[PDB]
C-alpha cells in the first residue's frame, strides 16, 4: 500500500495495455529473487491489480519455467501427417472431436489425399451405416487401408 | 474448433456458399451475399462475449445462414425478374430485414432486448446506403476508425477485401465496447484458477476438519445473529408495502435461521460434539469445496456465486432487513414509503416494484394497469420524495453516465446511480419519442434475471441504436 | 384372416384354396404330434423337416400374394394406408355392410367420423363429423353403379372436396352481400352462420376481411387518407360485437362453436388491422402486409378446388378442402403468426419444419392449427412409448399419396434405432420434396418419387412433415440441412382471455382480459404459498365460465322479473345495462374465495379493489338451501349458524361447497383433519337432495388402499381380457343406469390422498373431455350428474395439474370449533341411546348430559384442560378430535356404566344425588385420562395439578398422591387405585409363564382403561418403550371380556394391506347378507381383534402414505373396504383393531397421520420402573 502510494508512475502501469510486460517492483524481500520467484509475485500482482491481464502473466510464467516455446508448437497447425505416420497405433482409434458447428473431415480427407492413402468414408448415423463400417472395418483391418467414420 | 474472428468468420462463410451461387445474376447477390456474411460473422463473434453481445448463447449455425442464403436468392430473384442488374432501391429491403428479424434469425430469440439489437443490426446492415461507396460496416473501430464497405462487385472482390481485414480485431468492429474484451478476458482468468483449483484440491486428497470449523465460525461472525420480524395490524394490512416488507423479513429470517443452525452444527461436528448425518456431511462437503448449498439457496443469484460472496451478500441483505425493520417499529407507514432501499439486496425485486405500483394505485384511487414507471436520477443527498416517487439505490448503470438524468455512452464498465427514484405516473398515449431509449434493469451481471425496464434520456446526439449495439443495461447489484 | 371372415375367399381365390390344401397337411400333421407328442418322436417323422420347410414355403407365398392384394388395393385408394392390415382386410370384406364400416373413417378421414347414406343404402348423400356436422354432397355417391369400395370411397373424397369448394363459394357470395349491405343484421348473420359448416365459416369471413384490407389499402394508396382501414376495424369491431350478442342468447351447441370460432378469427382480424393501423401502411405491396396470412378467392376460376389460394408472404398455398369438423380454432397470438410465418417460409423453402421449445408451449398445437388453416389432414403421430415402425412406412406412404400432413409430437421419445430409422425414412421423404424446388425438372411433368416401402411413391407437393422436439433435444444430423427449428413460448393469456370472454357475451371483453390476467399474476404473486393454489390458465378458464354464467343467470333473471310485470321484454338493452365488472369480480371470488387461507381473503380483496376499483362484491345468500342445510344439521346433530354465530364458519364453507360444485364437476376438500369437510359434504348431499328432489348417493373409495392397477383395471396381457376396476366398474355402473341412476346426484368422492401416479388416469376424467381412457380402448364418459370430489387432508404431494383441473375448498382448523363438537356429542348423547325417553337407558343418558353440560361449554373446564394439554407433551401428535373422541367414549362407559348399576341393583335404581357425584367425578377421570394417556407420568401430574387448580370438583383429598391414581367407583365418593392391587401368590408351575400377570397399579390402571375402550369397540392403540407391557395389559383385557377372540399381526416395514387381507381370508368369510356383502369371523359371537404389533413401521409411500394405515383409517371410518375381486362393498360385522407401537422418535417408526389418529386412542405404557419391578419379579 505504501508503496503504491509513494510510486507516481503506478498509475500508468495501471492504466497500461500490457501492464504484465512491465510490473513495477512493489514487493519486499531479503535476498534477490529467482526469475521464477519475479514471474510469481508479478503473477500475484497482476492477479490483485488486473485480472483481465491474468492470462498473459500466466503464459509469461509458464514461458518462464518451461521455456518461452512451450506452448508455440499449439500455435502452429495440426501436423497430422505426422502424428498418422507414427506415435499411434493401428487399433487406436483416432477420435478427431469437434466442438458442435464443426466438420473435421475435410482435415483427414486432405491428409489420406496428401499421403496417397485410399480412405472409406462412411456415415455412422444410418442404421445401414452400421453394417457398412463393420464390413468396411473388417476388409481393412487386413487390407491396411483408412477407414472414416462419421 | 474453429478459429474466432470475424474475418475467419466470413472467410469459412464465403468458402461455404458456392462460387457460381454468388456469380448467379443479378450482380447485386454478391453485394447481398458480402452483406449476409458480415451480419452472421457479428453475431456469432458477439456470441462470444455473453451476456453483453447476447443474453444467452444461442445457436447461430450454419442452418441460418443457409435460410438467409435461400430468402434472398428467392426474393432477389422475383424482384429482379432475370435482369442483370437493378437498383439498390428495387431490392426488397423491407422483406429481407422483417424475414431475417423474424424467421431466419430472430426464431431463435426469445429475449425481447435480444430481438431489439437483432433488429438493429438488420435495419444498419440491410438498407440501400449499403450500396454507397462510404457506407460505415463499423464506426468508432479500434479506438478510431470505421470498417468501409468494400466498392467491388464480384466474388473475388469481396474475398480480396475479406483477406486483406486487419489482424487486429477489437469488439468495436461488432459493435461492443472495447472493455467487453477484458470482461471476457478476467473471467477466463477466473476460471483458470478455478480449474487450477480442482485439480490441486485433487493432489491435496493425496486438518480439513479444523479449517472448515475456522470458516464456519468466520461465517457465523459475519452473518447477523437475528433479525426482527415486523407487526401485522389491520392499519397496515391494507398497506402494500408495508405486505411485500413482511414477506421480506419473513424469508430473510428463516433462512438467517436455517443457516445459523447450519453453521452451528457443522461446527459441533468439527469439534466432535455432534456426528455426520446424510444432510450434515453433504453440507460439510459443499461448505469445503466452495460450493453454493441448494438448501442455502433460496433467493435468485448469480450463476457460480461462491459461498463467501453468498455469505457477504446475505449478511449485508439482512442489515438492510434490519434497517427497514427498525423503520416500521419506528412507523410501519410512512418510513416503509420513504426508506431508500436497495434493490440488489431484496430477495424479489420484482415485487417491490410491484408493490409500489399497488401502493400509488391506492393512493391515486387508480388502476393498476393505469402506471406508467418514469426514472429519475437525482444527485442531493436524502432527496425529498412525491406523492408517487420512490427511492432506490445501489442500481449501478452500466455502460453509460447519467449526468442531468440523460444519458452518454461511456467507455467505463458501470457507473453507479445514487437515488434512482421511481415514480408512477397515470400511462398516457403519447408516442415513444425518438430521443429516450429504453433500458433493461437486469438483476444481476448474469442479466438472465429482469426486473423492469427503465425509459433514459440519451443526450447530445447519442445514436439510440449505438446504445442497443453496446448493449447498456442497469443492474441492481453489481 | 381367410376363415375370420367369409368375404375374402371370394376377394381372394386360388390362394385361399392353396391355403385350404396347406392347412389340411398342417392339421394332419399336428394330429400326427398329437397322437406322439415326444419330441424324439415328432423329430422322427418320416420327411417332417422337408415336410415344415414346404409349408414355410406355400404358406409365405400365400401371405406375400395377399400383401401384393391389400397393397394393390391400397393404391387404388390412397387414403387406405392409414389403416392396419387387419383393419383394411375387415374394411373390404364388409364392403356390402358399410355399417361396419363407420368405424374407420375416422382414421382415414380428418373429419369425417361417419357417412350418411340412403335408406337402402344405395348411394351415399352426404359425410358427418365427430360433433354431428353434416356436409350433404352437391351430387350423391351411388354405391350401386360403382360397387368396388376402392372405386366409391374415391367419389365419396372427391364429392366432398367439390361439394366443400361450391359451399365456400356460396357462403363468400353471401358475406360479399353482408358487406355491401353495410351494418349486419343480427338475424341475417346468424342465418347464414347457421346456414353454413364451421369451417366454411372461418374461412368465408377470412377471405372477406382480406379483400376488405386489400381494397382498403388499395383505396389509401398514395395519401393519408386513413378512412378505409378505420372503417373495416370500426366494421369488425361492430361484428365482434354482435357475434358477443349472439353467443350470449340461447344457440345450440353447434352454432355456439361456430361462433366461438368467428370470434376468435375476429379477435385475430382486428389485431391485425390494429397493427396496420398503427404501422401506416401505404399500399398493399409493403411487407407489413404481406406477411400476414392472405386468402384470396377467385370466381372466374375454373377448378373449383383450385380457387381459393392463401398466401402469406413469399409462400403461397392453396386450400386443400378436407372436411375438419368442428375443432377448436387455436387463439391466434403475434407469437403464433410468427410461428406461421416461419413454418410457411418452410413450406415454401420446401424445408419441413420442425418446432421446438418447452412442452405446454403447444407446438404441435400450433403445428395443427396451421394445417387446418390450409385445410389439410394433419396426422400427429405421437411418441411417447407408443410408437411404432411397422405401420410407419405404410402411413408415410400414405402422406406422400394423398397430400396430408405429420407431425411428430416430442420427436426425440423415440429410442435410438427408432429414431435413426424413421429420420432415416424422414430425410428421404423430405429430399424428394426438396427435388419439386429445382427449376431443371418439369414440374408441368415431374413425378418424383421416393424410395419407401423398397418401392417408388409418387410423393405429391402438398404433403409436409413436421418433428416437433423438446429440449432435454438437438434434430438429427442426417435430416438438420432439410428441417428449420423454431423455438416457441408461452402463448398471450391477454388474448385467449380476450378471446374466451368474448366468446362468454362480455362486450367490454378487451379492458376485463386486460384486467384479470394481471390479476391473477398479483395472486399468484402477493398470495401466500400453499400447496393447494391455482391460478393458472385453467383457473381463468373455470373463473370466466363462471363469469359467463353468472351474467347469463342476471340476464335470465331480469328477464323474469320483466316478464311477471307487464313491461316488455329486450335482452339486448338488459345485457346492455348489466356491469361486467361486477360479474366478473362476482365469479372471481365465488371461485376463489372458496380456496383461501384465511389470511389471504383480505389480501384477495385488497388486490381487487387494486385491479378493479370502485366495484364490491356482495353475497347472496340461498335462503332455500340455508333452511334445509338446518334441518339436516338438526336431524344430523350439527350445529347450524347464520354468519359469526357458532357454526357460522362451517355453513359458509358448505355453501362455498355446493357453489364449488355448481361450477366444476371434479373439486377437492383440502383442510386439516378434524375441519369438517366429510360433514359439509355430506350435509350439503342430504339438503340438495331434500330441496331439489334428486336423491343423492356417495361412493365413497380409498384410493391409496387399493393400488392402481385394480383400482383402474388391468387387461390381462393374454387373449385382452379386461377387467373393471373399483373407478372404471362405478362409472360404468353409472353409464348403464341399470336401477335408474342417471336421474340421481351421485358423487365419487375419493377420501383419501392424490399423489401423481394414481390420478394420472383422472386427469382426463377431471379436464373439460370428462372421458376415462382406457388401454383396451372403450372410452367412459363423464355423466353431467355425477361429481367427481376429494376429501384430502394436504396437496403436499399433489401434482399441478389435478391442482388446476380440481376446484378448491380449503376447510381450515378454526371452521370447526370445540363448541360445535361440544354440542354435537352432547346432542347424540340426549338423542341416540347407546345400547340399540325411549329406554331407562337413554332416561340414564338425557341425566348425564344434563349433569355434564357446565363443563361442555365455550370456557368450561374440559376447553381450558384441553388447551393445556396441547400446552404439554405427548407421544403421539396431540390432536383435538382424538382427546375428544376418547373423552366422549369414557363418558359413554360411564353411563354404561350407571346402567350397569341400575341393572345390579333393580329394587333401587340409580338416585340423581349419587349420579351427579359419580358423573362429576368421572368428567374429571375421563379428562385425566384422554388428555394425559398417551404422555409420560410427568405431564400427567402436571395435568392433574392444573384440573386441581382450575376444577370445581372436589376431587380426591389426598396429600401428595396424583388424581391419576384415584378410580371412581358407581358410588359418587373417589377410591385409590391401590386398594385394587392384591398381593397375589404365583404358583410355581407357571413362575414367568406367558401369560401370568402380578397386579400392579399400572396393571389395574390400563386394563381398567383398555376395558372400556374394547367395551366401546374402539380402536385403541398403545404406546410404550419396548418391552412394555403392551401385549399383556391388552391381552389381560380380553381375558377379562368374555368373548373376544384375539388375532395377532405383526407388521413390518414391507406390509401392504396385502397381510391384513390375508388375515380376513384366514379367519372370516365374505357372507352375503340382504342388506349386502358382510364380512365376519368364521366363529359366531366373539369379536375379532386385529391386534396390530407394529402399526407405525410399515414404510411410507413415495408420497408420504402408509398404504396399510390407510386402510385401517378406512376401515374404522366408514366400517368396511371394497374387494378388488368383485367391486363390491364389504362392511366388517365384528372386527376390532389394536395397536402396540413404538413411540415415533424410535429409529424406523413413522408417525402416524392425524386423519387415522383421530380415531385410535392411544395409551403409553411405560416401564415399570425400580417398585413396581421389585413387586412384579
Ligand atoms: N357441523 C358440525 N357440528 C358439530 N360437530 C361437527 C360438525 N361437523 C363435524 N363435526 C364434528 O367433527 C367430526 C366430523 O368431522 P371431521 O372433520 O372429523 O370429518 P372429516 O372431514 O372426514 O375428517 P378428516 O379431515 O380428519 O378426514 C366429529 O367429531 C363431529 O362431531
Ligand atoms: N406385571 C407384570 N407381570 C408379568 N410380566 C410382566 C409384568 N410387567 C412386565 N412384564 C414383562 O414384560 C415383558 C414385555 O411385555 P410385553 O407386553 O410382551 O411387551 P411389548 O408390548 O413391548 O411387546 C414380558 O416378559 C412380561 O412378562
Ligand atoms: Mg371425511
Amino acid at each position: 500500500i505504501a508503496k503504491v502510494q509513494a510510486d507516481e508512475q503506478f498509475g500508468i502501469w495501471l492504466d497500461s495495455s500490457s501492464p504484465e510486460q512491465t510490473v513495477p517492483y512493489l514487493w519486499s524481500e531479503e535476498t534477490p529473487a529467482t526469475p521464477i520467484g519475479q514471474a510469481i509475485h508479478r503473477l500475484l500482482l497482476i492477479q490483485a491489480f488486473r485480472p483481465d491481464r491474468l492470462l498473459a502473466m500466466a503464459h509469461m510464467f509458464v514461458s518462464t519455467n518451461l521455456g518461452e516455446s512451450f506452448m508455440s508448437i499449439m500455435e502452429q497447425p495440426l501436423d497430422l501427417t505426422h502424428i498418422v505416420g507414427t506415435e499411434v497405433k493401428p487399433n487406436t482409434p483416432v477420435l478427431m472431436c469437434s466442438v458442435p458447428g464443426y466438420d473435421a473431415s475435410g482435415h483427414v480427407e486432405d491428409l489420406a489425399a496428401e499421403q496417397n492413402t485410399q480412405i472409406t468414408s462412411i456415415a455412422i448415423g444410418s442404421a445401414e451405416g452400421f453394417n457398412q463400417a463393420d464390413k468396411a472395418i473388417n476388409t481393412a483391418v487386413k487390407s491396411g487401408r483408412w477407414v472414416m467414420l462419421k | 474448433e474453429p478459429p474466432p474472428g470475424v474475418k475467419a468468420n466470413m472467410l469459412r462463410t464465403f468458402s461455404s456458399i458456392p462460387v457460381s451461387r454468388i456469380c448467379k445474376s443479378p450482380n447485386e447477390r454478391a453485394r447481398l451475399y458480402f452483406l449476409l456474411a458480415w451480419f452472421h460473422a457479428i453475431i456469432q463473434e458477439r456470441l462470444r462475449y455473453a451476456p453483453l453481445g447476447w443474453s444467452k448463447k444461442y445457436e447461430f449455425g450454419e442452418s441460418d445462414l443457409r435460410s438467409a442464403c435461400d430468402t434472398v436468392d428467392t426474393w432477389l430473384d422475383d424482384t429482379a425478374k432475370g435482369r442483370q442488374n437493378i437498383s439498390p432501391d428495387k431490392i426488397p429491403w423491407s422483406a429481407l430485414k422483417t424475414l431475417m428479424a423474424q424467421s431466419i434469425y430472430g426464431g431463435r430469440v426469445d429475449n425481447e432486448f435480444d430481438q431489439r439489437l437483432l433488429n438493429t443490426f438488420l435495419e444498419r446492415l440491410f438498407t440501400t446506403r449499403s450500396f454507397d461507396s462510404e457506407f460505415k460496416l463499423a464506426c468508432k473501430v479500434d479506438g478510431h476508425k470505421d470498417i468501409q464497405m468494400p466498392d467491388g462487385i464480384r466474388r473475388e472482390e469481396f474475398v480480396q477485401w475479406v483477406e486483406l481485414l486487419p489482424d487486429t480485431q477489437t469488439p468495436s468492429w461488432l459493435g461492443l465496447p472495447n472493455n467487453a474484451e477484458r470482461v471476457l478476458l478476467t473471467t477466463q482468468g477466473v476460471d483458470m484458477i478455478s480449474k487450477m483449483l480442482k485439480m490441486q484440491m485433487l493432489e491435496d486428497e493425496d486438518a480439513w476438519m479444523r479449517t472448515l470449523h475456522t470458516t464456519a465460525s468466520n461465517w457465523l461472525h459475519l452473518i447477523p445473529q437475528t433479525l426482527s420480524h415486523l407487526k401485522r395490524t389491520v392499519e397496515n394490512i391494507k398497506d402494500p408495502l408495508f405486505r411485500f416488507f413482511e414477506r421480506e423479513v419473513k424469508m430473510g429470517a428463516k433462512l438467517l435461521q436455517d443457516v445459523r443452525q447450519d453453521l452451528a452444527d457443522v461446527v459441533q461436528v468439527c469439534e466432535g460434539k455432534k456426528k455426520q448425518t446424510n444432510y450434515l456431511r453433504t453440507l460439510i462437503n459443499e461448505l469445503v469445496k466452495g460450493i453454493l448449498p441448494r438448501s442455502w439457496s433460496h433467493y435468485t443469484v448469480p450463476a457460480g456465486m461462491t459461498v463467501i460472496q453468498w455469505v457477504s451478500d446475505f449478511s449485508e441483505r439482512i442489515k438492510q432487513l434490519q434497517n427497514i425493520s427498525l423503520a416500521a417499529a419506528s412507523g410501519g407507514a410512512k418510513e416503509l414509503k420513504n426508506i431508500h432501499v436497495c434493490l440488489g439486496g431484496l430477495f424479489v425485486p420484482e415485487a417491490y416494484i410491484t408493490a409500489t405500483r399497488q401502493y400509488v394505485a391506492q393512493a391515486n384511487s387508480w388502476s393498476l394497469e393505469e402506471l406508467c414507471l418514469e426514472v429519475n436520477v437525482t444527485t442531493s443527498q436524502g432527496a425529498t420524495l412525491d406523492a408517487c416517487s420512490f427511492g432506490v439505490t445501489g442500481l449501478k448503470l452500466q455502460g453509460a453516465t447519467c449526468n442531468n438524468n440523460k444519458l452518454s455512452l461511456s467507455n467505463a464498465i458501470s457507473t453507479a446511480l445514487p437515488l434512482t427514484q421511481l415514480r408512477w405516473v397515470k400511462q398516457t398515449n403519447t408516442e415513444k419519442k425518438a430521443s429516450v431509449v429504453t433500458l433493461p434493469v437486469y438483476l444481476n451481471f448474469t442479466r438472465a434475471d429482469l426486473i423492469f425496464t427503465v425509459d433514459f434520456e440519451i443526450a447530445t446526439k447519442e445514436d439510440p441504436r449505438s446504445f442497443y449495439e453496446r448493449g447498456v443495461a442497469v443492474l441492481c447489484t453489481e | 384372416i381367410f376363415t375370420g371372415s367369409a368375404d375374402i375367399k371370394h376377394l381372394l381365390p386360388v390362394e385361399t384354396q392353396r391355403f385350404q390344401s396347406i392347412s389340411t397337411e398342417f392339421l394332419a400333421l399336428m394330429k400326427k404330434v398329437s397322437k406322439s407328442p415326444l419330441v424324439m418322436d415328432v423329430l422322427n417323422i418320416q420327411g417332417v423337416q422337408r415336410s415344415l420347410e414346404r409349408l414355410a414355403d406355400l404358406l409365405g407365398k400365400i401371405q406375400k400374394a395377399l400383401g401384393e392384394y391389400l397393397e394393390r388395393e391400397r393404391s387404388s385408394f390412397p387414403r387406405f394406408y392409414f389403416v392396419g392390415d387387419e383393419d383394411l382386410l375387415e374394411i373390404i370384406g364388409n364392403s356390402k355392410n358399410v355399417a361396419k364400416l363407420q368405424k374407420h373413417f375416422k382414421k382415414m378421414f380428418a373429419g369425417v367420423s361417419s357417412i350418411i347414406l340412403n335408406e337402402d343404402n344405395s348411394v351415399v348423400l352426404g359425410i358427418s363429423s365427430r360433433e354431428g356436422e353434416e356436409v350433404m354432397f352437391k351430387t350423391p355417391v351411388s354405391i350401386t353403379e360403382h360397387p368396388k369400395i376402392n372405386e366409391w370411397l374415391t367419389l365419396v373424397e372427391k364429392e366432398m372436396r367439390v361439394t366443400l369448394a361450391k359451399l365456400l363459394a356460396e357462403s363468400v357470395t353471401e358475406v360479399e352481400i353482408f358487406g355491401k349491405a353495410t351494418s349486419i343484421d343480427p338475424n341475417t348473420y346468424i342465418t347464414w352462420i347457421d346456414k353454413y359448416q364451421a369451417q366454411l365459416v372461418v374461412l368465408s369471413a377470412q377471405i372477406a376481411w382480406s379483400e376488405n384490407v386489400e381494397t382498403a389499402l388499395s383505396s389509401m394508396g398514395g395519401g393519408g387518407d386513413a378512412a378505409p382501414l378505420h372503417s373495416v376495424l370500426s366494421n369488425v369491431e361492430v361484428t365482434l360485437n354482435v357475434l358477443a350478442d349472439s353467443v350470449l342468447m340461447e344457440q345450440p351447441p353447434l352454432r355456439r362453436r361456430k361462433l366461438e370460432h368467428l370470434i376468435t378469427e375476429l379477435v385475430h382480424q382486428r389485431d391485425v388491422t390494429r397493427s396496420l393501423i398503427k404501422s401506416k401502411i401505404d399500399n398493399a405491396k409493403s411487407f407489413e402486409w404481406l406477411s400476414q396470412m392472405r386468402f384470396y378467392f377467385d370466381p372466374k376460376q375454373t377448378d373449383v378446388l383450385q380457387q381459393l389460394s392463401i398466401q402469406m408472404a413469399n409462400a403461397k398455398f392453396n386450400y386443400g378442402f378436407e372436411y375438419l369438423g368442428v375443432q377448436d380454432k387455436l387463439v391466434q397470438t403475434p407469437l403464433t403468426d410468427r410461428c406461421y410465418l416461419t413454418m410457411t417460409q418452410a413450406l415454401e423453402a420446401r424445408l419441413g419444419g420442425s418446432p421446438f421449445g418447452p412442452a405446454g408451449t403447444g407446438k404441435t398445437e400450433s403445428v395443427k392449427a396451421l394445417g387446418h388453416q390450409l385445410g389439410r389432414f394433419v396426422l400427429v403421430f405421437n411418441c411417447d412409448e407408443t410408437f411404432d415402425f411397422q405401420a410407419m412406412g405404410r402411413i408415410f406412404v400414405g402422406l406422400c399419396q394423398v397430400g396430408a400432413w405429420g407431425c411428430f409430437d416430442e420427436f426425440n421419445r423415440l429410442e435410438e434405432r427408432m429414431l435413426s430409422a424413421v429420420s432415416q425414412q424422414v430425410q428421404c421423404i423430405q429430399e424428394a420434396l426438396r427435388e419439386h424446388s429445382n427449376p431443371n425438372y418439369d414440374k408441368t411433368s415431374a413425378p418424383i418419387t421416393c424410395e419407401l416401402l423398397n418401392k417408388q411413391v409418387k410423393v405429391s407437393p402438398d404433403m409436409a412433415i413436421f418433428i416437433t422436439m423438446n429440449p432435454g433435444s438437438n434434430l438429427p444430423d442426417n435430416l438438420k440441412k432439410l428441417f428449420r427449428s423454431l423455438a416457441m413460448t408461452k402463448p398471450d393469456r391477454q388474448l385467449i382471455a380476450q378471446v374466451m370472454l368474448y366468446s362468454q357475451g362480455f362486450r367490454t371483453a378487451e379492458v376485463l382480459a386486460n384486467k384479470i390476467v394481471p390479476f391473477f399474476k398479483l395472486c399468484d404473486e402477493q398470495l401466500s404459498s400453499q400447496s393447494h393454489y391455482d391460478f393458472g390458465l385453467r383457473a381463468l378458464k373455470s373463473v370466466l365460465v363462471s363469469a359467463g354464467n353468472v351474467k347469463r343467470e342476471r340476464i335470465q333473471k331480469i328477464k323474469r322479473e320483466k316478464e311477471e310485470r307487464g313491461e316488455a321484454v329486450d335482452e339486448g338493452e338488459i345485457a346492455e345495462n348489466l356491469p361486467e365488472q361486477e360479474i366478473l369480480i362476482q365469479s372471481v371470488c365465488e371461485t376463489m374465495v372458496p380456496k383461501l387461507v384465511a389470511e389471504d381473503i383480505p389480501l384477495l380483496f385488497s388486490l381487487l379493489s387494486d385491479v378493479f376499483p370502485g366495484v364490491q362484491y356482495h353475497r347472496g345468500e340461498m335462503t332455500a338451501l340455508r333452511e334445509e342445510l338446518k334441518k339436516v344439521c338438526q336431524e344430523m346433530y350439527l350445529t347450524y349458524g347464520d354468519g359469526e354465530e357458532v357454526g357460522g364458519m362451517w355453513v359458509e364453507k358448505v355453501l362455498q361447497l355446493y357453489q364449488i360444485t355448481q361450477i366444476n364437476h371434479g373439486l377437492m376438500m383440502v383442510g386439516p383433519s378434524g375441519s369438517g369437510k366429510s360433514m359439509a359434504w355430506r350435509v350439503l348431499l342430504k339438503a340438495l337432495e331434500r330441496l331439489e328432489g334428486v336423491e343423492g348417493v356417495a361412493h365413497i373409495i380409498d384410493p391409496k388402499a387399493i393400488s392402481k392397477d385394480h383400482l383402474y383395471g388391468t387387461l390381462d396381457p393374454n387373449t385382452r381380457e379386461w377387467t373393471d376396476g373399483l373407478f372404471t366398474h362405478v362409472l360404468r355402473k353409472i353409464i348403464d343406469s341399470v336401477r335408474g341412476e342417471l336421474q340421481k346426484r351421485q358423487w365419487i368422492v375419493f377420501d383419501g390422498d392424490v399423489d401423481p401416479e394414481w390420478v394420472e388416469n383422472l386427469n382426463s376424467v377431471l379436464d373439460d373431455n370428462k372421458l376415462l381412457t382406457l388401454p383396451n380402448g372403450e372410452r367412459l364418459s363423464l355423466p353431467p350428474n355425477v361429481r367427481i370430489m376429494f376429501e384430502v387432508q394436504d396437496l403436499k404431494y399433489a401434482t399441478l395439474a389435478t391442482v388446476s383441473r380440481c376446484g378448491m375448498v380449503w376447510f381450515s382448523e378454526d371452521v370447526l370449533s370445540t363448541d360445535m363438537i361440544f354440542n354435537n356429542f352432547l346432542a347424540r348423547l340426549r338423542s341416540i341411546p347407546l345400547d340399540e325417553a325411549a329406554s331407562p337407558m337413554l332416561q340414564i343418558q338425557r341425566d348425564a348430559a344434563t349433569i355434564m353440560q357446565p363443563y361442555f361449554t365455550s370456557n368450561g373446564l374440559v376447553t381450558k384442560a384441553l388447551e393445556h394439554a396441547f400446552q404439554l407433551e405427548h407421544i403421539m401428535d396431540l390432536t383435538r378430535l382424538r382427546c375428544l373422541g376418547s373423552l366422549f367414549s369414557m363418558l359413554h362407559q360411564a353411563c354404561r356404566n350407571v346402567a350397569q348399576y341400575n341393572a345390579n341393583h333393580p329394587d333401587f335404581p340409580m338416585q340423581i344425588e349419587q349420579l351427579e357425584r359419580y358423573i362429576q367425578r368421572y368428567l374429571v377421570y375421563a379428562i385425566l385420562w384422554s388428555l394425559s394417556g398417551d404422555s409420560r407420568l410427568k405431564m400427567r401430574a402436571e395435568l392433574g395439578e392444573y384440573i386441581r387448580r382450575i376444577t370445581t370438583v372436589p376431587l380426591p383429598t389426598a396429600p401428595n398422591i396424583p388424581i391419576i391414581d384415584y378410580e371412581v367407583s358407581i358410588s359418587g365418593e373417589w377410591s385409590p387405585w391401590q386398594a385394587k392391587v392384591p398381593q397375589i401368590e404365583v404358583e410355581t408351575h407357571k413362575v414367568a409363564a406367558p401369560d401370568v400377570v402380578v397386579p400392579t397399579l399400572d396393571t389395574v390402571r390400563h386394563e381398567a382403561l383398555l376395558y372400556t375402550w374394547l367395551a366401546e369397540h374402539k380402536p385403541l392403540v398403545l404406546c410404550g418403550p419396548p418391552g412394555s407391557g403392551k401385549t399383556m395389559t391388552l391381552f389381560s383385557a380380553l381375558r377379562a371380556l368374555p368373548d373376544m377372540e384375539v388375532v395377532g399381526l405383526n407388521f413390518s416395514s414391507a406390509t401392504t394391506p396385502e397381510l391384513l387381507l390375508k388375515t380376513f381370508d384366514h379367519y372370516c368369510e365374505y357372507r352375503r347378507t340382504p342388506n349386502g356383502v358382510v364380512l365376519a369371523p368364521v366363529q359366531l359371537g366373539k369379536w375379532l381383534v386385529l391386534f396390530c404389533d407394529e402399526i407405525n413401521l410399515p414404510d411410507m409411500d413415495k408420497y408420504g402414505t402408509q398404504r396399510v394405515i390407510s386402510f385401517i383409517r378406512q376401515m374404522v371410518e366408514h366400517g368396511g373396504f371394497y374387494r378388488t375381486s368383485d367391486q363390491t362393498w364389504v362392511k366388517l360385522e365384528r372386527i376390532q383393531f389394536v395397536g402396540a407401537c413404538n413411540p415415533p422418535t424410535d429409529p424406523g417408526r413413522k408417525p402416524l397421520s392425524h386423519r387415522f389418529l383421530r380415531h385410535v386412542p392411544v395409551v403409553y405404557v411405560d416401564y415399570p420402573g425400580p417398585a413396581s419391578l421389585t413387586q412384579i419379579y
